[PDB]
């Protein structure tokens, strides 16, 4: 199973910003122009308009990867071996792997 | 494919080479809200782990049992088996000792 | 030692960003979610927040937590600390920005804590299934079964090889440093801070000042102020604006990383088989959701797999 | 969503509730049957009571 | 039979002699711990319901 | 009268015994559930735990339970006892080991 990484968008108040393409699987960037965000401590840009949210996110394996995940194999003609038990005579059971 | 088996794929659990393919895609954030949205498609693994079917473990023909450490099939009934076994020679006693 | 397990999250403090429900509506909350984990089998998941749990001022106490109350970080006893999906949840230990869980299925996930008369809460939409393991979709862990293996989120708090990056603070608005004064906008600048300001009145200003500073603007609405404190960072969250340059800091190690683990699972009665030529009747009696299979034995398996959810 | 609904509130020692059978039903609108308001999405015009 | 309508059976309400045919198979207590499990199969009374 | 009621259960003691899900792990705890009755009609449940209810080491007080505290039994005001299934359920009356509530 997968995780999206999305790192702190880059708000850029009275101006914009351009995205980059980036070395990450499934990567995704997009800048949203007019965008007016508000924070705790109000109106985080002074313009009405020229702001711009440039967003990013990629995918990454989840932290259950190392545990929880499917192996896929190709499959060749390998080798057979069994474990044999024989006795013979007056000779009690002996076993062995071949 | 996006939503099936093959969506998120590495090479090894610990290679920082990952081949992802979902449909990741931004959305623009809600007015006045600093976030991150998108949308992107289910996770296949977690898809396949629903519509796995039955395993090899509970179709196997001729009663094999299979077990992962190494990757087997045990005790699979079909054919026969040539064997030659050498006999030591103080196992055997004489016809006029009998 | 418990002390070596917060040594990296020392170095980080908690934040306010949006929560989707502040109770029946959205706002910016100390103990935002941040991501929930519900892979585990036995209902278990591991929920992300804004806030800080197990550190105080004086250093690390599982009985403190910390989280934000405007641009200043408060320290107070944890009090009705709680999580819910669709009803109660127990909780199994907490620690930095995390909170380990054990919830019935639901669809929301609400984590909230209380400071004195104030109530803080924070819902999301999350689908929380409850995941069996086995061949029984049993609906809570019996008291005794088989045991299985399965996946859990481990209550350890032991760095295990799975970490999360903590950055330096982005920009932070606050508008409440900013004061008329003498009809004439005056800039407040906390100890030990900086204050980033942006003015747009007859007089266009902007500029980074380290002490208390008065512009040219006579309205407050004509000016913008942020406020620098890099003494702290915090984790790379996706609802903070990011700060300028190369931020990353440090790493913070994840606590409840999942595990494998055995798990009970229930065990179906015990079928009545009755016999008649080349023949094998079973008359099944669940107590939940019962797969059976059966194959031939031989070249020809002929499986049937069927699930038996009423006798 | 529930089956009853249940008002309450104390006195000091005292509890004071009333639960009476009633069917709450989640209606998402728009074409898609979400269980609980997303934190994003599109917005559409919908029946709320007012605050006010 | 066990899980059939006649699983549990008593001549009279208030009878001395009870006669109860139920796969209750002991199983084995969790480790460490002071119980004592087992399975049965579902009441035929309240199958039958 | 309500002592005549008791007469028996001031002959017994609170025990602790293993709960599968004392608190968030399996524990030994003070008031296991040993049955929970189920059958009648409208929602109505019987749950039959390992402390006592309605008795204190004075005598019979419906406001007082009792509880084992390690080898030590301690009787205490009742304070929020509560049972629940999926939500909270109210409750009827408490006697001896028994609990009586109207649970979802
Ligand atoms: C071999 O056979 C004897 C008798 O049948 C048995 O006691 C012994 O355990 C067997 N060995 C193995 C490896 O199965």
């Amino acid at each position: 199973k997968y995780k999206t990484k999305v790192p702190s968008p880059v708000v850029k108040c009275c101006g914009a910003t351009q995205c980059t393409s980036k070395p990450h699987p499934d990567y995704q960037c997009q800048v949203f122009s007019g965008v007016y965000p508000f924070m705790y401590g109000g109106a985080y840009c002074f313009c009405d308009t020229e702001n711009t949210q440039m967003s990013e996110a990629y995918v990454e394996r989840s932290e259950e990867c190392s545990i929880d995940h499917a192996k896929a194999y190709k499959v060749h003609t390998g080798t057979v071996q069994a474990m044999v038990n024989i006795t013979y005579g007056s000779v009690s059971w002996r076993s062995a792997d071949v | 494919k996006a939503g099936s088996f093959g969506d998120l794929q590495s090479r090894t659990s610990t290679s920082n080479d990952l081949y992802a393919n979902t449909n990741l895609k931004l959305q623009r954030p809600q007015a006045g809200i600093v976030h991150t949205p998108f949308t992107q498609v289910p996770s296949g693994f977690e898809r396949w782990k629903k519509d796995k079917g039955a395993p090899l473990n509970d179709v196997a023909p001729f009663g094999c049992s299979i077990a992962l450490e190494p990757l087997r099939a045990e005790n699979c009934a079909v054919g026969s088996i040539p064997i030659s076994i050498d006999i030591p020679d103080a196992a055997f006693t004489r016809i006029s000792e009998t | 030692d418990l002390d070596t397990h917060f040594t990296q999250y020392k170095l980080a403090r908690p934040y306010i960003a949006d929560c989707p429900n502040c109770g029946h509506s959205r706002c910016d909350s100390p103990i935002a979610i941040e991501e929930v984990r519900g892979d585990a089998h036995a209902g278990v998941i591991r929920i992300q927040t804004s806030a800080m749990f197990g550190l105080k001022t004086d250093g690390v106490d599982l009985a403190y937590m910390s989280f934000m109350n405007g641009k200043t970080q408060k320290s107070i006893k944890i009090d009705n600390l709680h999580v819910r999906t669709s009803a109660p949840c127990s909780l199994v230990s907490h620690h930095g920005y995390y909170i380990l869980a054990q919830c019935p299925p639901g669809d929301t996930v609400t984590v909230g804590f209380h400071d004195g008369p104030n109530r803080h809460t924070c819902t999301v939409a999350h689908k929380v299934e409850f995941r069996p393991v086995g061949r029984e979709k049993y609906r809570h862990p019996p008291e005794h079964g088989v045991e299985l293996p399965c996946n859990r989120y481990t209550h350890k708090r032991a760095d295990q090889g799975h970490y999360v990056e903590m950055h330096q603070p982005g920009l932070v608005a606050d508008h409440s440093l900013l004061s008329i004064h003498s009809a004439k906008v005056k800039i407040t600048v906390p100890s030990g801070a900086q204050v980033k300001y942006y003015c747009k009145c007859p007089d266009v200003r902007k500029g980074i000042t380290s002490s208390d500073h008065t512009t040219t603007c006579t309205d407050v609405k004509q000016c913008r102020a942020y406020l620098i404190d890099n003494k702290k960072w915090v984790y790379n969250s996706g609802r903070l604006p990011r700060g300028e340059g190369d931020t990353f800091k440090g790493k913070l190690h994840v606590p409840f990383v999942p595990v494998k683990a055995k798990c009970i699972a229930t065990l179906a009665p015990e079928p009545l088989v009755e016999h008649k030529h080349r023949t094998l009747i079973l008359h099944l009696h669940p107590d939940h959701p019962t797969l059976l299979t059966t194959r031939s034995l031989g070249s020809d398996a002929n499986p049937t797999r069927q699930w038996i959810e009423r006798p």
